[PDB]
């Protein structure tokens, strides 16, 4: 018998007691990064005919990154607050499972809740947890997570443009990173998070004061 | 060649079809006829044309000429295939087989397309190969060859966007939508008029916009006409220009009525006299009056048909009979008195003449099934 | 094939309809307008 | 034939049939690796340089004998050089594609390393899936 | 020379002043090269909403 | 805790998970709220900058 | 950075909300990612 889709423990963020209560306005001083984070995600959710009229090739995963306490998680938190969408929210250092096998299927049936659920939204934390650069075929322990990374590669080639599953990709630092996950059709958008220097910080220094 | 390559045939039309319409065509037709090389389509127009007699030495050195050019795609043929660049043979008549397609007729150009098809693995000259297949069968109106590399050239465009080549396209569909009567699909294809461009074969911007308006005034209804047509200043500035074409259309939406049937007798006579509508100039202008009927007509219950004729245009017995014969001819939802000399209208529900269709549309497909139901099984 | 034993001895059908509805009637409509311009 | 998928019987383990091929590994790396496919109607400007490299690289697979007419030997290396972002991926990519010649290039990566073998102890284990594909060009960054 | 702000102040006088004396395309211009010269400045603290 | 690596040996890839996995676990996607954690070293020199 | 300007000229249509791509949005454009030229 076949069976209606089914996945582990990220739930579509069952979204009554699971919204990170952070608004846009606690953020200050990131027009730049959160309205391009607009443009970049749920723009194409809702006004997906402009992208496929004018035909400019909509993005299908991003990746953000800098140093660290720059509103990484915040502005996934104020974008997971205010969406419309269904949206998944994995912790990355999860699939390295001690059985064999449940790594792979661990991945596969969350883009499988991404698929059948509706047009949603994929975060995933932590990516330096898996895409590394160097590897080592005599542990296993380095094995599965090669064949993690074989299978997600795949996974995000398994698309047609169609369905609006996006993925939100936030990382420490871009050096421990394989550039085969920063190739297009996967990767195109690339976020530094610098460091605001006066003039975006006086509007931090407004909001929390 | 095959840019300026529709005047040709808009100039047989103007030789062929007015027959007191017979001197100009012959001059300009052949001023372009027996120079570039042009031998073969101006045979059969030769018989429908004078005896041209002395032309067969103006013949024998375009022949010639056509013999220069073959015997030099024969010089390319074996250094083309001495060392290969990509098919050279083929990427020398990739050029000039479409010269051949001018000179020549379609045979030599047919196989040699369907032969270059081949070679050019990206689709940036399959898709011009394609277009020149459009065209030509555009000329010799081959309405099933224009079926097949309409689908064929469309499933071209979905690999990248080639708005280019889609827009581009979209004036082949809208020019054959416009050849067939089919006019509500055929502004739906000339929607944009902004894409498009000053083309080789409406060089003037402008003939494409009196097209547009003259397939959009039938083709959509007031909500459309009061949004699209009324407001766009890219459609504006360009019968900015006209001096009739914007009266013609604002007779209309203004209410013009009686000078509206002056401005319909100019354009319903360049439209008899008009390549490419002179098919349907009668089908125009039979919708065109039915439309302004009804649009004045559905306006008011009691409206007299004395009134109509100071106001809307001379003639009470031309109303009398004119309105006659389309309640006789079943639209015009009226009932017109006689006697007491007044027109009353009603209004029918979208039930009787939505099911009139279907039962036209059922009988039809039951004559189909049922001719080909006797074609199998002997 | 196709013998017929022998006894005895778009384009069209939209402009037919044109041709069912306005067989002959008011061809040349064009002055018939201006010379109803004096009676009327 | 080696190197391919059977069924088999569980209690005796005979061989039961012949499945479907494995998916060749230059296959899934080349599937890894996702290079921009391209033509020559992507080409901008370089038409110089193009008739260089068809002299390079187009002429030793349609006409080896050409050289056996001159007495001297095939070339083998091409350096491309200039600045980024000026078509060598491209146009390395392009010229494959038109003369029809399996585009492997090479990144020193590990994902890849698992198709090439288990260790792959030289560059050279290459080799046997290039002369496997023998009609081949490789490829190399900076 | 070397300064860029002042432009902006320039061409969105004349923003002004050809809309004021009423000629909307050349204020579509000149407002677009208000635009097209403001993307090169990296503090429009006023010049910014004046444009805007 | 460490610093971090530019990848050398085999064994600190997970150990490095196991710190990411901590860090994500401290203040990623949760009210941390009514949970304290004290921590200990002799040399705050080894330490990752984000811990 | 020609690619770097024109794929990135749709975002301006897009984001006035039209569906034809205007030459305006290009030459605002190049001073954006020519912008970046003048970035370091
Ligand atoms: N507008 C703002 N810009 C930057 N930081 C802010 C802002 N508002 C609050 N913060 C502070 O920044 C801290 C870090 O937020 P966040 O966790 O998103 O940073 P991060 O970039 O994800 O760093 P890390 O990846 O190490 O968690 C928050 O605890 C918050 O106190
Ligand atoms: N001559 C060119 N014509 C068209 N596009 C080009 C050209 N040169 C570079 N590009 C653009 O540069 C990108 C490829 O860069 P390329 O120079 O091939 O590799 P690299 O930058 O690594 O040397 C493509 O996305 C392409 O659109
Ligand atoms: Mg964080």
């Amino acid at each position: 018998d076949v069976l209606p889709p089914e996945a582990d423990s990220s739930i579509m963020m069952l979204t009554s007691d699971q919204k990170p209560d952070v608004m846009y306005a606690d953020i200050g001083g990131m027009d730049i990064q959160k309205q391009e984070v607009r443009e970049a995600v749920e723009l194409p959710l809702t006004h997906f005919e402009l992208y496929k009229q004018i035909g400019i090739d909509p993005p299908r995963g991003v990746l953000m990154y800098g140093p660290p306490g720059c509103g990484k998680t915040m502005l996934a938190k104020a974008v997971a607050h205010h969406t419309t969408a269904a949206f998944i929210r994995v912790v990355g250092s999860e699939f390295v499972q001690k059985y064999l096998g449940e790594g792979p299927r661990m991945v596969r049936d969350v883009f499988r809740l991404a698929k059948e659920n509706a047009p949603a939204i994929i975060f995933i934390d932590e990516i330096d947890a898996i895409a590394t650069k160097r590897f080592d075929a005599q542990t296993g322990a380095d094995r599965e997570v090669q064949r993690i990374l074989l299978e997600l590669l795949n996974q995000m080639d398994g698309f047609d443009q169609n369905v609006n599953v996006k993925v939100i990709m936030a990382t420490n630092r871009a050096d421990t990173l394989d550039p085969a996950l920063l190739r297009p059709g996967r990767l195109d958008r690339k976020i530094e998070f610098p460091l605001p220097d006066r003039r975006q910080k006086r509007l931090i220094f407004s909001t929390i004061t | 060649p095959k840019n300026p390559d529709l005047r040709i045939a808009q100039l047989r039309f103007l030789l062929s079809l007015p027959e007191h319409r017979g001197d100009a065509a012959v001059r300009d037709e052949l001023m372009a006829a027996v120079r570039d090389n042009n031998m073969a389509p101006y045979y059969e127009a030769l018989c429908k044309s004078l005896d041209w007699q002395i032309d067969v030495d103006l013949l024998n050195k375009m022949k010639k000429a056509n013999e220069d050019e073959l015997k030099r795609l024969d010089e390319e043929l074996e250094d083309a295939e001495k060392n290969l660049g990509e098919s050279e043979i083929r990427d020398a008549m990739m050029a000039k087989a479409e010269y051949l397609c001018r000179i020549g007729d379609k045979e030599g150009a047919l196989t040699a397309f369907r032969k270059t098809y081949d070679k050019t693995v990206a689709l940036g000259h399959r898709l011009d190969i394609v277009f020149y297949l459009l065209r030509i069968g555009l000329f010799y109106m081959d309405n099933d060859l224009i079926t097949r590399n309409t689908e064929k050239a469309k499933s071209l465009i979905e690999e990248g966007g080639d708005w280019d080549r889609r827009n581009r396209l979209k004036v082949y569909q809208g020019l054959y939508c416009v050849a067939i009567r089919d006019f509500k699909q055929a502004a739906e294809l000339f929607l944009d008029t902004v894409s498009t461009f000053t083309s080789y074969e409406l060089m003037d911007y402008k003939t494409f916009v009196t097209y547009t308006v003259y397939v959009s005034m039938i083709a959509l209804e007031r909500p459309d006409l009061r949004e699209k047509v009324i407001k766009g200043a890219e459609i504006l500035e360009v019968l900015h220009s006209l001096p009739a074409v914007r009266q013609y259309l604002f007779s209309l939406y203004e209410c013009r009525y009686s000078v509206f049937f002056q401005s319909l007798a100019v354009v319903e006579q360049e439209m008899k006299k008009d390549w490419l509508f002179a098919p349907h100039y009668r089908y125009y202008v039979r919708e065109m009056r039915i439309h302004a009927y009804s649009q004045l007509l559905e306006s008011y219950r009691s409206l007299t048909l004395g009134y109509m004729a100071e106001a809307f245009g001379v003639g009470v017995e031309f109303i009398d009979q004119e309105l006659s014969r389309f309640i006789a001819a079943g639209r015009l939802h009226c009932k017109i008195d006689k006697v007491n000399e007044i027109v009353e209208t009603n209004r029918p529900d979208s039930k009787n003449w939505q099911y009139q269709e279907t039962i036209k549309k059922g009988d039809l497909l039951l004559n189909r099934v049922q001719k080909l139901s006797r074609v199998i099984n002997m | 094939m196709s013998e017929k034993k022998q006894p005895v001895d778009e384009d069209n059908w939209d402009d037919d309809n044109v041709e069912d509805d306005f067989s002959n009637q008011l061809r040349a409509e064009l002055e018939k307008h201006g010379y109803k311009m004096e009676t009327s | 034939t080696p190197n391919c998928r059977v069924a088999l019987r569980n209690d005796s383990y005979t061989l039961h049939k012949i499945l479907p091929n494995k998916v060749d590994p230059l296959v899934s790396l080349m599937m890894v690796e996702k290079v921009p496919d391209s033509t020559y109607e992507m080409i901008g400007g370089l038409d110089k340089q193009i008739k260089e490299i068809k002299e390079v690289i187009e002429l030793p697979v349609k006409h080896p004998e050409l050289f056996e007419a001159l007495g001297i030997a095939q070339p083998k290396g091409v350096l491309l050089y200039g600045p980024p972002g000026t078509g060598k991926t491209l146009l390395a990519r392009a010229v494959a594609h038109h003369t029809d010649c399996t585009f492997i290039r090479v990144s020193g990566s590990e994902l890849v390393q698992k198709f090439i073998g288990e260790g792959a102890r030289m560059v050279r284990e290459l080799f046997v899936m290039a002369r496997e594909h023998a009609p081949s060009i490789i490829f190399m960054d900076e | 020379m070397d300064d860029k702000a002042l432009l902006v102040e320039v061409q969105l006088l004349e923003s002004k002043t050809y809309h004021a004396l009423s000629n909307l395309p050349k204020a579509r211009a000149a407002l677009t090269s208000a635009r097209t010269t403001a993307n090169a400045i990296y503090c429009p603290p006023k010049l910014q909403a004046t444009l805007d | 805790g460490g610093r971090r690596f530019s990848e050398g040996t085999s064994a600190d890839r997970e150990i490095q998970r196991t710190l990411m996995e901590l860090l994500n676990q401290m203040d990623g996607f949760d009210t941390l709220h009514r949970v304290k954690m004290i921590m200990a070293t002799n040399r705050p020199d080894t330490l990752d900058p984000a811990l | 950075e020609v690619k770097g300007v024109c794929t990135e000229a749709g975002m301006y249509a897009l984001r006035e909300r039209r569906v034809h791509v205007t030459q305006e949005d290009f030459e605002m454009a190049v001073a954006k990612v020519m912008q970046k030229d003048s970035e370091k």
